[PDB]
Protein backbone atom coordinates (compact mmCIF):
# COMPACT_ATOMS: atom_id res chain seq x y z
CA UNK A 1 0.00 0.00 0.00
CA UNK A 2 1.34 3.36 -0.83
CA UNK A 3 -1.37 5.12 -1.91
CA UNK A 4 -1.84 5.78 1.88
CA UNK A 5 0.09 9.23 1.52
CA UNK A 6 -1.42 9.99 -1.81
CA UNK A 7 1.70 8.52 -3.72
CA UNK A 8 -1.47 6.69 -5.81
CA UNK A 9 0.12 5.07 -8.49
CA UNK A 10 3.65 3.89 -7.12
CA UNK A 11 6.53 2.25 -8.47
CA UNK A 12 7.76 -1.45 -7.85
CA UNK A 13 11.68 -1.53 -8.79
CA UNK A 14 13.88 -0.53 -11.59
CA UNK A 15 16.95 -2.32 -12.74
CA UNK A 16 20.42 -0.58 -12.48
CA UNK A 17 22.29 0.27 -15.47
CA UNK A 18 19.99 2.22 -17.68
CA UNK A 19 20.45 6.12 -18.57
CA UNK A 20 17.75 8.35 -18.75
CA UNK A 21 18.59 9.50 -22.15
CA UNK A 22 17.78 5.91 -23.11
CA UNK A 23 14.16 6.11 -23.31
CA UNK A 24 14.06 9.15 -25.32
CA UNK A 25 13.87 6.41 -28.30
CA UNK A 26 10.37 5.56 -26.88
CA UNK A 27 9.34 9.32 -27.82
CA UNK A 28 8.19 9.81 -31.42
CA UNK A 29 10.24 12.42 -33.42
CA UNK A 30 6.64 14.73 -33.67
CA UNK A 31 7.01 15.79 -29.95
CA UNK A 32 10.27 17.09 -30.80
CA UNK A 33 8.81 19.85 -32.73
CA UNK A 34 7.93 23.42 -32.96
CA UNK A 35 4.60 24.61 -32.46
CA UNK A 36 4.68 28.51 -33.03
CA UNK A 37 0.87 28.35 -31.64
CA UNK A 38 1.67 26.50 -28.64
CA UNK A 39 5.21 28.58 -27.47
CA UNK A 40 3.56 31.94 -28.25
CA UNK A 41 0.23 30.03 -25.61
CA UNK A 42 2.46 29.45 -23.19
CA UNK A 43 4.48 32.84 -23.48
CA UNK A 44 0.29 34.92 -23.52
CA UNK A 45 -1.80 33.04 -20.94
CA UNK A 46 0.70 33.40 -17.80
CA UNK A 47 1.21 36.74 -18.72
CA UNK A 48 -2.84 37.00 -19.45
CA UNK A 49 -2.82 35.78 -15.98
CA UNK A 50 -0.46 38.09 -14.40
CA UNK A 51 -1.93 41.11 -16.27
CA UNK A 52 -5.24 40.15 -15.08
CA UNK A 53 -4.19 40.25 -11.71
CA UNK A 54 -2.25 43.52 -12.04
CA UNK A 55 -5.40 45.20 -13.34
CA UNK A 56 -7.36 44.15 -10.16
CA UNK A 57 -4.75 45.58 -8.22
CA UNK A 58 -4.91 48.75 -10.00
CA UNK A 59 -8.51 48.81 -9.51
CA UNK A 60 -8.98 48.03 -5.69
CA UNK A 61 -5.66 48.81 -4.06
CA UNK A 62 -6.14 48.89 0.15
CA UNK A 63 -10.36 48.89 -0.30
CA UNK A 64 -10.39 45.26 -1.03
CA UNK A 65 -10.36 42.11 2.16
CA UNK A 66 -6.93 40.70 2.88
CA UNK A 67 -8.36 37.33 0.99
CA UNK A 68 -9.21 38.94 -1.84
CA UNK A 69 -5.80 40.49 -2.09
CA UNK A 70 -4.28 37.69 -1.50
CA UNK A 71 -6.44 35.48 -4.41
CA UNK A 72 -5.44 38.48 -6.29
CA UNK A 73 -1.48 37.73 -5.23
CA UNK A 74 -1.90 33.66 -5.90
CA UNK A 75 -2.89 34.24 -9.33
CA UNK A 76 0.17 36.14 -10.08
CA UNK A 77 2.39 34.19 -8.78
CA UNK A 78 1.43 31.51 -10.72
CA UNK A 79 1.12 33.08 -13.59
CA UNK A 80 5.02 34.21 -13.39
CA UNK A 81 5.52 31.03 -12.17
CA UNK A 82 4.56 29.70 -15.55
CA UNK A 83 6.66 32.49 -17.15
CA UNK A 84 9.45 31.33 -15.14
CA UNK A 85 9.13 27.78 -16.46
CA UNK A 86 9.23 29.25 -20.23
CA UNK A 87 12.49 30.85 -18.47
CA UNK A 88 13.78 27.00 -17.30
CA UNK A 89 13.17 26.16 -21.14
CA UNK A 90 14.78 28.88 -22.84
CA UNK A 91 17.86 28.39 -20.30
CA UNK A 92 17.51 24.58 -21.12
CA UNK A 93 17.67 25.55 -24.65
CA UNK A 94 14.91 24.28 -25.78
CA UNK A 95 12.32 27.01 -26.28
CA UNK A 96 13.05 28.43 -29.64
CA UNK A 97 16.37 26.73 -30.81
CA UNK A 98 16.10 28.55 -33.96
CA UNK A 99 17.05 31.95 -31.94
CA UNK A 100 19.65 31.58 -29.44
CA UNK A 101 19.20 35.32 -29.02
CA UNK A 102 15.77 35.90 -28.43
CA UNK A 103 16.02 32.30 -26.30
CA UNK A 104 18.66 33.54 -23.93
CA UNK A 105 16.90 37.77 -23.88
CA UNK A 106 13.60 36.23 -23.07
CA UNK A 107 14.52 33.43 -20.63
CA UNK A 108 17.03 36.38 -19.13
CA UNK A 109 14.30 39.32 -19.11
CA UNK A 110 11.68 36.89 -17.30
CA UNK A 111 14.03 35.31 -14.25
CA UNK A 112 14.81 38.82 -13.48
CA UNK A 113 11.60 39.33 -11.60
CA UNK A 114 11.97 36.68 -9.78
CA UNK A 115 15.90 37.86 -8.86
CA UNK A 116 17.22 34.74 -10.59
CA UNK A 117 20.38 34.39 -13.18
CA UNK A 118 20.02 32.64 -16.20
CA UNK A 119 23.51 31.49 -16.92
CA UNK A 120 23.73 30.12 -12.85
CA UNK A 121 20.59 28.45 -13.22
CA UNK A 122 21.17 26.20 -16.00
CA UNK A 123 24.31 25.47 -14.43
CA UNK A 124 22.66 24.43 -10.91
CA UNK A 125 20.14 22.91 -12.94
CA UNK A 126 22.68 20.61 -15.19
CA UNK A 127 24.65 19.71 -11.72
CA UNK A 128 21.09 18.70 -10.40
CA UNK A 129 20.35 16.62 -13.47
CA UNK A 130 23.55 15.30 -13.44
CA UNK A 131 23.25 14.22 -9.63
CA UNK A 132 19.95 13.69 -9.39
CA UNK A 133 19.02 11.46 -5.88
CA UNK A 134 22.75 11.34 -5.06
CA UNK A 135 23.80 11.96 -1.90
CA UNK A 136 26.55 14.65 -0.69
CA UNK A 137 26.81 16.07 -3.99
CA UNK A 138 23.34 17.26 -5.93
CA UNK A 139 23.12 20.15 -2.73
CA UNK A 140 20.33 21.85 -5.52
CA UNK A 141 17.59 20.01 -4.75
CA UNK A 142 15.61 18.83 -1.88
CA UNK A 143 18.70 17.05 -0.42
CA UNK A 144 17.32 16.12 2.87
CA UNK A 145 18.69 16.16 6.74
CA UNK A 146 20.41 12.63 7.19
CA UNK A 147 20.01 11.49 10.43
CA UNK A 148 24.02 11.66 10.75
CA UNK A 149 24.19 15.39 10.28
CA UNK A 150 21.39 15.57 12.99
CA UNK A 151 23.62 13.33 15.20
CA UNK A 152 26.48 15.92 14.45
CA UNK A 153 24.36 18.66 15.30
CA UNK A 154 23.06 16.68 18.38
CA UNK A 155 26.17 16.01 19.79
CA UNK A 156 29.19 17.74 18.27
CA UNK A 157 27.33 21.02 19.21
CA UNK A 158 26.29 19.23 22.70
CA UNK A 159 23.18 19.04 23.54
CA UNK A 160 19.91 19.45 22.23
CA UNK A 161 20.29 23.01 21.47
CA UNK A 162 22.30 24.74 18.69
CA UNK A 163 21.90 27.30 15.51
CA UNK A 164 21.65 24.39 13.02
CA UNK A 165 19.42 22.57 15.65
CA UNK A 166 17.18 25.31 15.70
CA UNK A 167 16.95 26.68 12.62
CA UNK A 168 16.79 22.78 11.09
CA UNK A 169 13.67 22.57 13.75
CA UNK A 170 12.16 25.63 12.14
CA UNK A 171 12.23 24.76 8.64
CA UNK A 172 11.38 21.02 8.17
CA UNK A 173 9.18 20.81 10.87
CA UNK A 174 6.84 23.58 9.82
CA UNK A 175 4.80 25.25 6.42
CA UNK A 176 7.75 27.24 6.09
CA UNK A 177 9.22 24.50 4.21
CA UNK A 178 7.20 24.77 1.81
CA UNK A 179 8.81 28.10 1.12
CA UNK A 180 12.51 26.83 1.37
CA UNK A 181 13.24 28.12 -2.35
CA UNK A 182 13.85 31.13 -0.81
CA UNK A 183 16.96 29.71 1.40
CA UNK A 184 17.62 28.13 -2.27
CA UNK A 185 17.41 31.81 -4.16
CA UNK A 186 19.94 32.72 -1.32
CA UNK A 187 22.14 29.59 -2.07
CA UNK A 188 22.09 30.41 -5.94
CA UNK A 189 23.65 33.89 -5.82
CA UNK A 190 27.02 31.50 -4.98
CA UNK A 191 28.12 33.77 -2.58
CA UNK A 192 28.65 36.37 -5.58
CA UNK A 193 32.03 34.64 -6.13
CA UNK A 194 33.33 34.30 -9.56
CA UNK A 195 36.04 31.65 -8.41
CA UNK A 196 33.25 29.15 -8.08
CA UNK A 197 33.28 29.30 -12.07
CA UNK A 198 35.02 28.82 -14.78
CA UNK A 199 37.23 31.67 -16.19
CA UNK A 200 36.23 31.92 -19.38
CA UNK A 201 32.48 32.09 -18.55
CA UNK A 202 33.28 35.10 -16.06
CA UNK A 203 31.58 37.75 -18.66
CA UNK A 204 27.92 35.74 -18.56
CA UNK A 205 28.07 35.08 -15.18
CA UNK A 206 28.13 38.76 -14.10
CA UNK A 207 25.90 39.74 -16.62
CA UNK A 208 23.41 37.15 -15.41
CA UNK A 209 24.31 38.35 -11.84
CA UNK A 210 23.60 41.73 -13.10
CA UNK A 211 20.27 41.29 -14.86
CA UNK A 212 18.23 40.70 -11.96
CA UNK A 213 20.35 43.45 -10.05
CA UNK A 214 19.35 45.56 -12.51
CA UNK A 215 15.39 44.59 -11.49
CA UNK A 216 16.05 45.10 -8.25
CA UNK A 217 17.90 48.07 -8.44
CA UNK A 218 15.37 49.93 -10.93
CA UNK A 219 11.94 48.42 -10.68
CA UNK A 220 12.20 47.53 -6.84
CA UNK A 221 13.00 51.32 -6.37
CA UNK A 222 10.01 52.24 -8.15
CA UNK A 223 7.99 49.95 -6.77
CA UNK A 224 8.63 51.04 -3.43
CA UNK A 225 8.16 54.64 -4.93
CA UNK A 226 5.19 54.20 -6.00
CA UNK A 227 3.16 52.68 -3.01
CA UNK A 228 5.33 52.09 0.14
CA UNK A 229 5.49 49.58 2.46
CA UNK A 230 1.99 48.56 1.57
CA UNK A 231 1.85 48.84 -2.19
CA UNK A 232 5.33 46.60 -2.22
CA UNK A 233 3.88 43.53 -0.52
CA UNK A 234 0.69 43.31 -2.18
CA UNK A 235 2.42 43.86 -5.14
CA UNK A 236 5.67 41.74 -5.40
CA UNK A 237 6.40 40.09 -2.06
CA UNK A 238 3.25 38.49 -2.24
CA UNK A 239 3.51 37.20 -5.60
CA UNK A 240 7.15 36.35 -4.97
CA UNK A 241 6.11 34.12 -1.86
CA UNK A 242 3.58 32.21 -3.67
CA UNK A 243 5.66 31.72 -6.63
CA UNK A 244 8.46 30.78 -4.56
CA UNK A 245 5.77 28.26 -2.97
CA UNK A 246 5.00 26.89 -6.32
CA UNK A 247 8.64 26.16 -6.96
CA UNK A 248 8.97 24.48 -3.54
CA UNK A 249 6.32 22.10 -3.59
CA UNK A 250 6.82 20.97 -7.16
CA UNK A 251 10.94 20.56 -5.91
CA UNK A 252 9.97 18.83 -3.13
CA UNK A 253 7.30 16.65 -4.44
CA UNK A 254 9.59 15.60 -7.31
CA UNK A 255 11.95 13.50 -5.56
CA UNK A 256 11.16 12.96 -2.08
CA UNK A 257 9.51 9.97 -0.89
CA UNK A 258 9.67 7.19 1.32
CA UNK A 259 9.78 4.33 -1.48
CA UNK A 260 12.66 6.68 -2.73
CA UNK A 261 16.03 6.27 -1.54
CA UNK A 262 19.00 8.56 -1.53
CA UNK A 263 22.47 7.07 -2.16
CA UNK A 264 25.73 8.49 -2.70
CA UNK A 265 27.74 7.30 -5.34
CA UNK A 266 29.84 3.58 -5.44
CA UNK A 267 27.19 2.47 -2.51
CA UNK A 268 24.42 1.50 -5.74
CA UNK A 269 23.73 4.79 -7.36
CA UNK A 270 22.42 4.83 -10.69
CA UNK A 271 21.06 7.35 -13.25
CA UNK A 272 18.34 5.53 -14.67
CA UNK A 273 17.01 3.93 -10.91
CA UNK A 274 17.41 7.45 -9.54
CA UNK A 275 15.62 9.42 -12.97
CA UNK A 276 12.99 7.35 -13.90
CA UNK A 277 12.43 5.75 -10.50
CA UNK A 278 13.52 7.96 -8.37
CA UNK A 279 10.41 10.96 -9.72
CA UNK A 280 7.23 11.21 -8.47
CA UNK A 281 4.90 13.41 -11.11
CA UNK A 282 2.80 16.18 -9.59
CA UNK A 283 -0.91 16.06 -11.02
CA UNK A 284 -2.60 19.47 -10.79
CA UNK A 285 -6.07 20.67 -12.38
CA UNK A 286 -6.03 21.25 -15.89
CA UNK A 287 -6.12 24.84 -15.44
CA UNK A 288 -3.27 25.31 -13.13
CA UNK A 289 -1.18 22.73 -15.38
CA UNK A 290 -2.01 25.26 -18.01
CA UNK A 291 -1.40 28.33 -16.03
CA UNK A 292 1.69 26.35 -14.55
CA UNK A 293 3.03 25.63 -18.18
CA UNK A 294 3.20 21.66 -17.54
CA UNK A 295 5.86 22.17 -14.93
CA UNK A 296 4.76 19.55 -13.16
CA UNK A 297 5.92 17.32 -15.92
CA UNK A 298 9.58 17.11 -15.48
CA UNK A 299 10.02 13.57 -15.77
CA UNK A 300 9.92 13.50 -20.00
CA UNK A 301 12.39 16.18 -19.80
CA UNK A 302 14.63 14.84 -18.19
CA UNK A 303 14.71 11.74 -20.08
CA UNK A 304 14.74 14.09 -23.59
CA UNK A 305 16.45 17.18 -22.78
CA UNK A 306 15.42 18.87 -26.09
CA UNK A 307 11.48 17.91 -25.73
CA UNK A 308 9.75 21.04 -26.06
CA UNK A 309 7.02 21.74 -23.26
CA UNK A 310 4.23 21.47 -24.46
CA UNK A 311 4.49 18.30 -25.79
CA UNK A 312 5.81 17.30 -22.13
CA UNK A 313 2.31 15.70 -20.85
CA UNK A 314 1.81 14.18 -24.46
CA UNK A 315 5.31 12.74 -24.00
CA UNK A 316 4.28 11.41 -19.91
CA UNK A 317 1.30 10.02 -21.42
CA UNK A 318 3.72 7.71 -23.99
CA UNK A 319 6.19 6.85 -20.95
CA UNK A 320 3.51 5.65 -18.91
CA UNK A 321 2.09 3.50 -21.79
CA UNK A 322 5.65 2.35 -22.14
CA UNK A 323 7.44 1.83 -19.08
CA UNK A 324 4.09 0.79 -16.81
CA UNK A 325 5.49 -0.42 -12.97
CA UNK A 326 8.57 2.07 -12.59
CA UNK A 327 7.08 5.48 -12.53
CA UNK A 328 5.03 7.18 -9.33
CA UNK A 329 2.49 9.81 -9.47
CA UNK A 330 0.82 11.97 -6.78
CA UNK A 331 -2.40 14.00 -7.32
CA UNK A 332 -1.85 17.40 -5.66
CA UNK A 333 -3.74 16.96 -2.13
CA UNK A 334 -3.20 18.60 1.43
CA UNK A 335 -2.48 14.81 2.12
CA UNK A 336 0.60 15.35 0.04
CA UNK A 337 1.78 18.74 2.04
CA UNK A 338 0.76 17.53 5.29
CA UNK A 339 3.06 14.28 4.68
CA UNK A 340 5.91 16.36 3.94
CA UNK A 341 5.04 18.73 6.43
CA UNK A 342 4.88 16.76 9.63
CA UNK A 343 6.41 12.87 8.45
CA UNK A 344 8.77 12.68 6.34
CA UNK A 345 11.33 15.17 7.74
CA UNK A 346 14.52 12.78 8.40
CA UNK A 347 16.13 10.61 6.12
CA UNK A 348 18.23 7.90 7.80
CA UNK A 349 20.39 6.31 5.54
CA UNK A 350 19.35 2.82 6.35
CA UNK A 351 16.38 2.14 4.79
CA UNK A 352 14.91 5.30 3.27
CA UNK A 353 12.66 5.88 6.60
CA UNK A 354 11.54 9.04 6.16
CA UNK A 355 10.53 9.77 9.47
CA UNK A 356 9.68 12.96 12.48
CA UNK A 357 12.14 15.02 13.47
CA UNK A 358 11.64 14.49 17.01
CA UNK A 359 11.46 10.03 16.73
CA UNK A 360 15.18 10.10 15.18
CA UNK A 361 16.26 12.84 17.61
CA UNK A 362 15.34 10.28 20.52
CA UNK A 363 17.63 7.83 19.09
CA UNK A 364 20.52 10.28 18.80
CA UNK A 365 19.91 11.86 22.04
CA UNK A 366 18.91 9.19 24.59
CA UNK A 367 21.56 7.23 23.10
CA UNK A 368 24.91 8.36 21.23
CA UNK A 369 25.74 10.50 24.43
CA UNK A 370 23.65 7.96 26.57
CA UNK B 1 -20.10 96.01 -11.01
CA UNK B 2 -18.30 94.14 -13.69
CA UNK B 3 -16.89 90.46 -13.00
CA UNK B 4 -13.72 91.22 -13.41
CA UNK B 5 -14.53 94.10 -10.26
CA UNK B 6 -16.32 90.77 -8.23
CA UNK B 7 -13.50 88.53 -9.28
CA UNK B 8 -11.25 90.48 -7.91
CA UNK B 9 -13.42 91.49 -4.81
CA UNK B 10 -14.00 88.09 -4.09
CA UNK B 11 -10.28 86.50 -4.21
CA UNK B 12 -9.33 86.34 -0.58
CA UNK B 13 -12.08 83.93 -0.10
CA UNK B 14 -10.97 80.31 -0.25
CA UNK B 15 -13.62 77.44 -0.55
CA UNK B 16 -13.08 73.64 -0.67
CA UNK B 17 -14.71 71.00 -3.21
CA UNK B 18 -14.07 67.24 -3.46
CA UNK B 19 -12.46 66.35 -6.93
CA UNK B 20 -11.43 63.36 -9.09
CA UNK B 21 -7.79 63.63 -9.77
CA UNK B 22 -8.50 64.97 -13.25
CA UNK B 23 -9.91 68.57 -11.67
CA UNK B 24 -13.57 66.45 -11.69
CA UNK B 25 -16.57 67.40 -9.60
CA UNK B 26 -18.04 64.65 -6.71
CA UNK B 27 -21.35 66.03 -7.45
CA UNK B 28 -23.58 63.47 -5.21
CA UNK B 29 -26.64 62.80 -7.82
CA UNK B 30 -29.15 61.89 -5.27
CA UNK B 31 -31.64 61.23 -7.56
CA UNK B 32 -33.25 62.18 -10.54
CA UNK B 33 -30.90 64.79 -11.60
CA UNK B 34 -30.31 66.78 -9.04
CA UNK B 35 -26.22 67.13 -9.14
CA UNK B 36 -25.01 69.20 -5.83
CA UNK B 37 -21.68 70.64 -6.08
CA UNK B 38 -21.67 71.59 -2.28
CA UNK B 39 -18.68 74.09 -1.93
CA UNK B 40 -17.56 73.71 1.48
CA UNK B 41 -16.67 77.00 3.18
CA UNK B 42 -15.08 74.40 6.37
CA UNK B 43 -12.78 71.11 5.22
CA UNK B 44 -14.31 69.47 7.72
CA UNK B 45 -17.66 69.15 6.08
CA UNK B 46 -15.43 68.03 2.88
CA UNK B 47 -13.75 65.48 4.91
CA UNK B 48 -17.17 64.37 6.16
CA UNK B 49 -18.54 64.04 2.43
CA UNK B 50 -15.38 62.32 1.96
CA UNK B 51 -15.83 59.59 4.01
CA UNK B 52 -19.87 59.52 2.81
CA UNK B 53 -18.34 59.00 -0.60
CA UNK B 54 -15.64 56.28 0.92
CA UNK B 55 -18.87 54.56 2.59
CA UNK B 56 -20.83 53.95 -0.74
CA UNK B 57 -18.47 53.95 -3.44
CA UNK B 58 -14.99 52.98 -1.65
CA UNK B 59 -13.29 53.00 -5.71
CA UNK B 60 -14.13 57.20 -5.46
CA UNK B 61 -12.88 58.13 -2.16
CA UNK B 62 -9.05 57.14 -2.95
CA UNK B 63 -8.80 59.03 -6.33
CA UNK B 64 -11.21 62.52 -4.93
CA UNK B 65 -8.89 64.85 -3.13
CA UNK B 66 -10.53 68.18 -1.81
CA UNK B 67 -9.45 70.87 -4.14
CA UNK B 68 -9.11 74.24 -2.55
CA UNK B 69 -10.44 77.06 -5.13
CA UNK B 70 -10.29 80.53 -4.66
CA UNK B 71 -13.90 82.63 -4.57
CA UNK B 72 -12.73 84.13 -8.20
CA UNK B 73 -13.13 80.98 -10.06
CA UNK B 74 -16.23 79.57 -8.45
CA UNK B 75 -17.97 82.70 -9.21
CA UNK B 76 -17.05 82.08 -12.54
CA UNK B 77 -18.70 78.63 -12.23
CA UNK B 78 -21.47 79.77 -11.14
CA UNK B 79 -22.11 82.74 -13.56
CA UNK B 80 -22.38 80.55 -16.68
CA UNK B 81 -25.84 79.02 -17.91
CA UNK B 82 -25.03 75.34 -17.44
CA UNK B 83 -27.55 74.48 -20.69
CA UNK B 84 -24.94 76.49 -22.97
CA UNK B 85 -22.18 74.57 -21.38
CA UNK B 86 -23.95 71.74 -22.15
CA UNK B 87 -23.79 70.21 -18.77
CA UNK B 88 -26.76 71.25 -16.78
CA UNK B 89 -28.25 70.06 -13.83
CA UNK B 90 -25.70 70.51 -11.57
CA UNK B 91 -26.93 72.75 -8.74
CA UNK B 92 -23.74 74.17 -7.22
CA UNK B 93 -25.13 75.01 -3.79
CA UNK B 94 -22.74 76.61 -0.84
CA UNK B 95 -22.69 74.90 2.45
CA UNK B 96 -22.04 76.89 5.69
CA UNK B 97 -20.12 76.20 8.69
CA UNK B 98 -22.85 75.07 10.88
CA UNK B 99 -20.97 76.95 14.12
CA UNK B 100 -21.53 79.93 12.34
CA UNK B 101 -24.99 79.36 11.22
CA UNK B 102 -25.90 78.71 14.87
CA UNK B 103 -24.14 81.92 15.61
CA UNK B 104 -26.34 84.08 13.18
CA UNK B 105 -29.01 82.40 14.44
CA UNK B 106 -28.20 84.03 18.09
CA UNK B 107 -27.84 87.53 16.43
CA UNK B 108 -30.92 87.09 14.67
CA UNK B 109 -32.29 86.32 18.09
CA UNK B 110 -31.30 89.72 19.73
CA UNK B 111 -34.41 91.60 17.43
CA UNK B 112 -36.86 88.20 17.35
CA UNK B 113 -37.61 86.36 14.56
CA UNK B 114 -37.83 82.65 13.44
CA UNK B 115 -34.28 82.10 15.08
CA UNK B 116 -34.27 78.71 14.17
CA UNK B 117 -34.10 79.03 10.00
CA UNK B 118 -31.33 80.69 8.13
CA UNK B 119 -30.73 81.20 3.90
CA UNK B 120 -27.34 80.88 2.73
CA UNK B 121 -24.05 81.50 3.96
CA UNK B 122 -23.93 83.91 7.05
CA UNK B 123 -21.48 86.97 6.68
CA UNK B 124 -20.93 89.13 9.47
CA UNK B 125 -20.53 93.13 9.54
CA UNK B 126 -20.51 95.38 12.34
CA UNK B 127 -22.23 98.84 12.26
CA UNK B 128 -19.13 100.95 12.39
CA UNK B 129 -16.38 98.94 11.96
CA UNK B 130 -13.79 99.49 8.91
CA UNK B 131 -10.46 99.83 7.51
CA UNK B 132 -8.10 102.80 7.18
CA UNK B 133 -5.86 101.28 3.77
CA UNK B 134 -3.65 104.38 2.04
CA UNK B 135 -5.95 106.92 1.37
CA UNK B 136 -9.28 104.90 1.41
CA UNK B 137 -11.60 103.80 4.10
CA UNK B 138 -12.78 100.07 3.07
CA UNK B 139 -15.56 98.16 4.87
CA UNK B 140 -14.53 94.82 5.73
CA UNK B 141 -17.06 91.82 5.36
CA UNK B 142 -16.51 89.38 7.97
CA UNK B 143 -16.99 85.44 7.16
CA UNK B 144 -16.35 84.78 10.73
CA UNK B 145 -17.93 85.77 13.81
CA UNK B 146 -15.12 85.12 15.97
CA UNK B 147 -12.78 87.20 13.71
CA UNK B 148 -15.28 90.08 13.95
CA UNK B 149 -15.44 89.75 17.80
CA UNK B 150 -11.35 89.88 17.63
CA UNK B 151 -11.53 92.76 15.46
CA UNK B 152 -14.52 94.60 17.18
CA UNK B 153 -13.17 94.23 20.37
CA UNK B 154 -9.36 95.10 19.57
CA UNK B 155 -10.77 98.45 17.69
CA UNK B 156 -13.22 99.71 20.64
CA UNK B 157 -10.16 99.11 23.23
CA UNK B 158 -7.64 101.16 21.08
CA UNK B 159 -9.45 103.67 20.43
CA UNK B 160 -11.23 103.74 23.80
CA UNK B 161 -14.83 102.96 24.72
CA UNK B 162 -21.93 102.14 24.65
CA UNK B 163 -19.20 100.51 22.46
CA UNK B 164 -21.34 97.50 21.11
CA UNK B 165 -21.52 97.90 17.14
CA UNK B 166 -24.99 96.54 16.26
CA UNK B 167 -23.63 93.21 14.67
CA UNK B 168 -25.76 91.98 11.84
CA UNK B 169 -25.09 89.38 9.78
CA UNK B 170 -26.46 88.54 6.00
CA UNK B 171 -26.63 86.04 3.35
CA UNK B 172 -23.23 85.58 0.97
CA UNK B 173 -25.49 84.68 -2.25
CA UNK B 174 -27.33 87.86 -1.39
CA UNK B 175 -23.93 89.91 -0.93
CA UNK B 176 -22.69 88.64 -4.24
CA UNK B 177 -26.12 89.23 -6.18
CA UNK B 178 -25.72 93.09 -5.13
CA UNK B 179 -22.50 93.79 -5.79
CA UNK B 180 -22.96 92.29 -9.24
CA UNK B 181 -26.23 94.17 -10.12
CA UNK B 182 -25.47 97.27 -8.01
CA UNK B 183 -24.87 100.57 -10.56
CA UNK B 184 -26.09 103.63 -8.66
CA UNK B 185 -24.59 104.91 -5.35
CA UNK B 186 -25.07 101.16 -4.46
CA UNK B 187 -22.56 100.77 -6.56
CA UNK B 188 -20.14 102.90 -4.68
CA UNK B 189 -20.99 101.27 -1.31
CA UNK B 190 -20.02 98.34 -2.64
CA UNK B 191 -16.76 99.21 -4.62
CA UNK B 192 -15.69 99.72 -0.43
CA UNK B 193 -15.83 95.95 0.28
CA UNK B 194 -13.46 94.19 1.99
CA UNK B 195 -13.75 90.27 2.11
CA UNK B 196 -12.16 88.62 5.67
CA UNK B 197 -11.05 85.17 5.29
CA UNK B 198 -12.68 82.86 7.31
CA UNK B 199 -9.49 82.00 9.56
CA UNK B 200 -7.63 85.43 9.37
CA UNK B 201 -7.87 86.84 13.08
CA UNK B 202 -6.37 83.61 14.01
CA UNK B 203 -3.76 83.06 17.22
CA UNK B 204 -1.00 85.08 15.94
C1 LIG C 1 7.73 26.41 -11.42
C2 LIG C 1 9.10 26.70 -12.07
C3 LIG C 1 9.48 25.55 -13.06
C4 LIG C 1 10.94 25.04 -12.83
C5 LIG C 1 10.93 23.64 -12.12
C6 LIG C 1 12.38 23.06 -11.94
C7 LIG C 1 12.72 22.80 -10.43
C8 LIG C 1 14.04 23.53 -10.01
C9 LIG C 1 14.05 23.91 -8.49
C10 LIG C 1 15.35 23.39 -7.78
C11 LIG C 1 15.16 23.19 -6.23
C12 LIG C 1 14.30 24.34 -5.59
C13 LIG C 1 14.05 24.10 -4.05
C14 LIG C 1 15.32 23.53 -3.32
C15 LIG C 1 15.08 23.36 -1.78
C16 LIG C 1 16.23 24.00 -0.94
C17 LIG C 1 16.07 23.71 0.60
C18 LIG C 1 16.94 22.49 1.09
C19 LIG C 1 18.27 22.31 0.27
C20 LIG C 1 19.33 21.58 1.13
O1 LIG C 1 20.39 21.23 0.14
Amino acid sequence: YADEWGFSRVGADFPPGSHPSLFSQLLPQALFAFDARAAVAAVAVPLAAMAAGYGWLWYMHSIAPVWQQALCAALIGTGYAGLFKVAHECAMMRFIPQMPGLQAALGTLLMAPALYSLPSWRLHHLHHLLHTNMLWQDVWGWHPLTKVELADEMVRSGGSGGAAMAAARLVLTTPIKLFASVGHWLRSWDGLDLRHFHPASYVEVLSGWAAPLAFAGLVLPAVVSAGGLSGFVSCYLAPWLVFHFWLSVLSLTAHTAPHIPWRAEGDGWDAGRAAVAGTVTLRLPRPLEVLLNNANYMLPQAVAPGLPMWSAPAAYAVLAARLGPYLTEASMSLKLLTNHVTRWQIYDEEAHTYRPMEEVVDEIEADLQQ
Amino acid sequence: MAKDEVKARLAPVPVYTVANPKNEFVLVAGENNTQLGFFFFRKEDAEALIEKIREENPRLARDSKILRVPMDNVYEVFTTPREQTGLQGIHFRFMPDMKQVAHALQLYKDAGVPTRQFIGVPVFQAEGLTVTTRDMQYVPLFLCKEDLDIAVQSAYVQRNAAPLPKVEVGSFEEVVMRMTASAGNELAAWSQVMFVAPELLRDS
